């Protein structure tokens, strides 16, 4: 296949939405790849909407843990958790394409899951501990102050790839090899 | 209708029907006729009989407070059941006059809900639910006199309750068998 | 309507139908009955025709309170099937007054339910199973007069009766046949 | 209504409608219509119209038990279709005054059910299918007055009649044309 | 309602109309209304207008049972479209007194039906399938006059009819144009 | 593929919702490697939300069988059922990432089950069996007194993974090899 | 890692006992007849059970072949799973020690219609699979199958521990290694 | 596979429902067996629900039309056309196992078909013709006068194994080679 | 190798399925591969088809009627609809089926309703009586009947027993079994 060619020169692929199923895939590729050259930079494409937490808390630690710096490329879009990965590459890397939309904003419930209220004093301590999670972890790979990312992610913020680099985000934004 | 007829001579005997789950519908049903019963005779007493499920809270709280702001006493009564809603709604009738038929049964627990939306929004439903459930149980323990880290304890889970602990724990006032 | 009009015209003979499944609808309104009856005439007997397969216990128990409070003296009939909940408010009748018809069907069963959610919701749901199952095992023991183990045995399945096995067993005091 | 209001004025003239498919909703309508018109002339003949598929078994034993109980002769029609719990209802009918309309058809069959759940109350379902299908089988021997074993022969698949077939059997008495 | 307004007072003008598919519902409203127009009036004609797409055998033979012995002559008039049981209860109309409106359509075809269950079933199934399209055969053979051999022949499948084409062979008398 | 490589290098995966399907994966994961080398480690990845108690204790057991010790690793939660299985693992070892989301709770019915009361008892005592064997096992690998477990899994407890280590769950919370 | 158990002789239930997971099993247990007929097949059982006439076809297969069949209970052998579990052979029939062994007597998932004369059979038919099924859990046990017809009214959870003392199972399985 | 084991040693395999579908694919087996070793007995495994009566009759002409005797064992269950095409095999052969479900019953219509009453006098001249060709072809593989055959299709009669050979649908019942 | 594979090697062409779109592109593209293998050894057809489609039908008639090799149809079980007429249209002094098959002949049908104007209903009318006709004149010089006396028969579903599907011009034979058993 053509990911396989990709994966054969070191480049994980996101490319669809962050679940249990994704996540556990782009472990099983950060790892294999940790284990063929711990040295060598694992490249990761991001066309993400994003979407799961703790399938996002899975690929951040994992591309974290590994010998090899990850260089993160975003594709059209990371959204959501997607964009918290695409931050969560190396610094001096993390690349965007020039028309890349990053859409940084904080966790939501999809639907509405119901219970006691002590249930849901608990399920609202957690969405509170997923907020404040991704605000530190998008504070420290984006040099933010956490606040700045809580009153930046309190609604949508779509960051084109020019203003991605000024948040932080991503490094640089990806000039084209051949003008066409 | 034939049901409508009965409730509506009972209606002119001044004796309402809690009947179902507390939704709206039923209880602006409710709510208009503690304002129609206490329109006609200011003096003479509701008999709100209550075989219900429980249901929403701001449903029966509009209901609580149409019984409290009428002039009329309102005479609760289990009838089968009274849970959630339906026990908040017979402990909250007036006090002397909060009656269990000797089979019904209490069902006082914590209220439902469910969150949804960004983590903003649930910080605001948690907020507003830990406001809801403090005035809910702050009303429980106001009306069977227990206090409100008991009601609190035992309204965690669902807490039932035959006709005779209800009268012990507060929620009635008499066990009627005649 | 046509089968209100014949409703309410035996409702005012004092003739009144648990002729569905036991819910809280099919309670309400036969309580509301009930009531509207113990109004009308408090020395009248209220005819209860009963063709039911059974429903909700804490709906026939809000009946069966409404049927034992009021001053009327309730005749049960078993027309067709008294099961579940309808066996039980047939023997809820005035003794004396529990009638079934000669091919009426009586289905005597333990109560049916689910239990759900966490383990100690569902702890909860069947401490409270074991409750309901107790004090419906008491009251039919109570009815037909046969021991509460007779009771429990036999009502551990479908436990089905012609209207001469329930006047042997306690349902009924007499099948009429006219 | 329309419908309603035709059905009404010949409940007036004491002619009643078997007209659907026998469930508790007809059949309790039907016992209420035959407890009306036996109330209000005990000695006027009511005539029940049978265009019926059938039905429940419970439901027409309801009806059978209100037509014998009845101090009222009550003339049943076959009226287009009279199978299952219609043909039943139409030989219940009063001997002499059980009529087929002359291109009416019966159904006479065994009675239809469902088995399920444990083995333990399939064997009680069974159970109760042969106490249900004895008695609905004695019966159409009464009313007939064929040989039950005619009847299990017969009633053992889908076994139809014409009005003429009818009266040689033992449905109805009478094939009226005017 | 209004248009239950329209057709009850056509009921005073002894007016009736078969205007859906001849189901029981309908049937059992007709007959209903035959039998109450009969009661009044013995003598008087029932117009009964028929825009009908056809419908359930035995249920438009109850019909037909009920203009037969109805004293009252059963005035039919094809209203736009008297299709199976539509054409057969066209024709079912007193002699002299079956009427086509001008541009009413008729539809004369064997019955439909549906072939199920077991085969030992459906053997007794297409036994009586048999017996209903030779007695539908041999009544429309003596609605209309046709021998039995051409009313097979031609309902074989759909046969339509003008109001001329079935003025000529036999459904209606008259093609009324006022 | 790359799941491949990890079980070559005697990683099972648990990655899905522990279910009939997944739990007759993972024993054969776990017997195959205990007959490849008994003696050698084998490394369980948890990305699992848990469910089903049989099927928890098929892999429970199934990863205490086997003579090779069992290194569980949470990747981005481990919620029910795979909380325990997390525990599950061999003391000394039972890592889990940073952000790993350690979910304990009592056993449920998902949904509703009918029947007479005969047979909602048994489905309560059974359910209690569930819960307080859940309890037993999540005590004598966390070392709490089964009594706190049911105090503690009254509700959801969340479990960040610096305090489910605190909680016993796991025993290290595991450091990252390069910073980035 | 199914090929591998395969290859040591070990069949694997795991799944809904109906018509396909019956004909995988007995295919397994005739191959592994025809490679060794002297040398044990070990069946794995994770299952919920469901099917009668998939149980005794499984059944009836492990009861045929030269090969003596050692049951080990996973977590779970429910229904007809358990009835497998008791078909090994005496002095085999292990259970790991958090096993949930489940014997209840047959039902009709869901409802099938028809005449009285239909369901006489359809009856008929669940006694007699009520009564195989309890003769067959009465030579594998050594009850006397009114004891598990009294037992398998209900649902009969059975814990391994209670299982082996049932005669379900004759050993609890011990870990290897203590972890 | 396991079954090409057994088709290797010339074991056919009913297994599923009596279809199109099923039936086509014994009919190819039942072939190319012929054509392998047209003297060498066919073994037929019957474990089906039946249903189906052309797809029965096709089965049922192909294994009476080839050279090989067919030897049908019966599994755990041989209903409807499974119970035919039990009886179809040779005399002196038609094995079943001793707890197997023989279910002979008449044909049905699956579902209601609609028509005019001439569609319907010929669907039910069909239903005749087939229950009379079941009949007919359970008469001669049992030795019964196919009015006993009607008289007991009549209604589902389920056959035990041991009755089934006093019924003559199978000709011994399969004695185990092991006790366990 | 599957079975099917070692019937198309001994060229045997299996109809099997539901005559469709799917079904008949396939046995035409297996007809002309046997026509290019042996085109003077016979392919051999096999029918356990419900048959339905008319456009399908002739796809597989006219291919069959194309290809060098003369076709030896075999009705297993069932040939209905389409597939009857596919039966009938083997090569004479061939076209067996087995003694308990069941060949069905009816007219065309429309499976549901097709909307439309009364000019466009008309043009659909006329090509249902165009694939009727056709039905008909296809079933008339392989069966040597009249197409007046199809057009009779298949006014309703005609089902056929093998022994008079023979009579009827159907097939030639009804196959003898090799064995007894
Ligand atoms: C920046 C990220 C963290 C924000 C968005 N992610 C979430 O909020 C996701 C969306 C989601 C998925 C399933 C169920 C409920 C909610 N949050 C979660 O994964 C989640 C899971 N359980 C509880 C609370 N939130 B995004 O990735 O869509
Ligand atoms: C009433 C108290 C004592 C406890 C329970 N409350 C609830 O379940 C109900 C749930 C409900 C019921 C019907 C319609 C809408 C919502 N509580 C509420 O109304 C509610 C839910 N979320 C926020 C604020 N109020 B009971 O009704 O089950
Ligand atoms: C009267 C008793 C002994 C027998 C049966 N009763 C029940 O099972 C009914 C079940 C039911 C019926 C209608 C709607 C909802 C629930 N009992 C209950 O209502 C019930 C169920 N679980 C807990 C407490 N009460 B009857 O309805 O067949
Ligand atoms: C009248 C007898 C002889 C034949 C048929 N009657 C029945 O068996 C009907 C079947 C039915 C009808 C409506 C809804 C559900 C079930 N009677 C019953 O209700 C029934 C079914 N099984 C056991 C006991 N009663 B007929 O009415 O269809
Ligand atoms: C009038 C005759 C000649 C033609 C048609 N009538 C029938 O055959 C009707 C059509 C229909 C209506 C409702 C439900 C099912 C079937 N069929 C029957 O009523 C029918 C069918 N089989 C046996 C007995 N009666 B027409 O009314 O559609
Ligand atoms: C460690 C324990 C608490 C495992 C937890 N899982 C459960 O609670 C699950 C949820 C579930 C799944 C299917 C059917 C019914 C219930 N419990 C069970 O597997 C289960 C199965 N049968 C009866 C009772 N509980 B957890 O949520 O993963
Ligand atoms: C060990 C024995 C009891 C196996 C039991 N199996 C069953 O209860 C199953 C449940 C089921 C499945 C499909 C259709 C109908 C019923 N019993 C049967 O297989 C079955 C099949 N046909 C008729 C009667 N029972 B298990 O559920 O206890
Ligand atoms: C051996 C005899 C009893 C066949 C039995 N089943 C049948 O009768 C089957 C069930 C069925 C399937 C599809 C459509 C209609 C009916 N009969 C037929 O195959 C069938 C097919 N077309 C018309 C009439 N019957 B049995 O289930 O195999
Ligand atoms: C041998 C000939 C008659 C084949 C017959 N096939 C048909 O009746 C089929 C049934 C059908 C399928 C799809 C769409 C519409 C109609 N006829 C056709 O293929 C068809 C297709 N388009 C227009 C008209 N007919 B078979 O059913 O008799």
């Amino acid at each position: 296949n053509p990911y396989n060619k990709l994966f054969e020169e070191r480049i994980i692929f996101l490319g669809v939405q962050v679940d249990d199923a994704s996540a556990n895939d782009i472990m099983a590729q950060l790892l294999v790849l940790e284990s063929l050259d711990p040295d060598r930079d694992i490249t990761m494409y991001i066309n993400s909407p994003g979407g799961g937490f703790t399938s996002l808390m899975a690929i951040y630690d994992t591309m974290q843990y590994v010998r090899a710096d990850i260089q993160t490329v975003c594709l059209g879009q990371a959204a959501s958790a997607a964009a918290v990965l695409l931050a969560a590459g190396t610094p001096g890397k993390r690349m965007a394409l020039p028309n890349a939309r990053v859409l940084i904003h904080q966790p939501s419930l999809s639907g509405v899951i119901q219970g006691q209220f002590s249930d849901l004093e608990i399920q609202a301590a957690e969405i509170e501990r997923m907020r404040t999670l991704m605000e530190t972890t998008l504070a420290r790979h984006t040099g933010k102050d956490a606040g700045v990312i809580r009153k930046d992610t309190d609604r949508d913020k779509i960051l084109t790839a020019e203003e991605a680099k000024d948040y932080g985000i991503i490094d640089t934004v990806l000039e084209y090899r051949k003008l066409s | 209708s034939l049901t409508d007829s009965v409730y509506e001579r009972l209606l002119s005997e001044r004796i309402i029907f809690l009947g179902s789950e507390v939704n709206d519908e039923i209880a602006n049903r409710l709510c208009a006729q503690i304002l129609l019963l206490a329109a006609e005779d200011a003096s003479k007493d509701i008999s709100l009989y209550i075989n219900s499920p429980g249901g929403s809270i701001s449903a029966g709280m509009a209901i609580y407070d149409t019984m409290v702001l009428a002039p009329c006493d309102i005479a609760t009564y289990a009838m089968g059941m009274a849970a959630s809603m339906g026990e908040f709604l017979l402990a909250a009738g007036t006090k002397g006059k909060r009656y269990a038929l000797p089979h019904a049964r209490i069902l006082m627990h914590q209220p439902l809900g469910g969150v949804t939306g960004s983590a903003a929004d649930i910080a605001i439903q948690a907020e507003q639910f830990a406001v809801i459930k403090k005035e809910m149980f702050r009303l429980n323990a106001e009306f069977t006199g227990q206090p409100i880290e008991r009601i609190e304890a035992d309204s965690d889970r669902d807490r039932w309750f035959t006709a005779a602990e209800a009268l012990e724990y507060g929620f009635v006032d008499h066990i009627i068998t005649r």
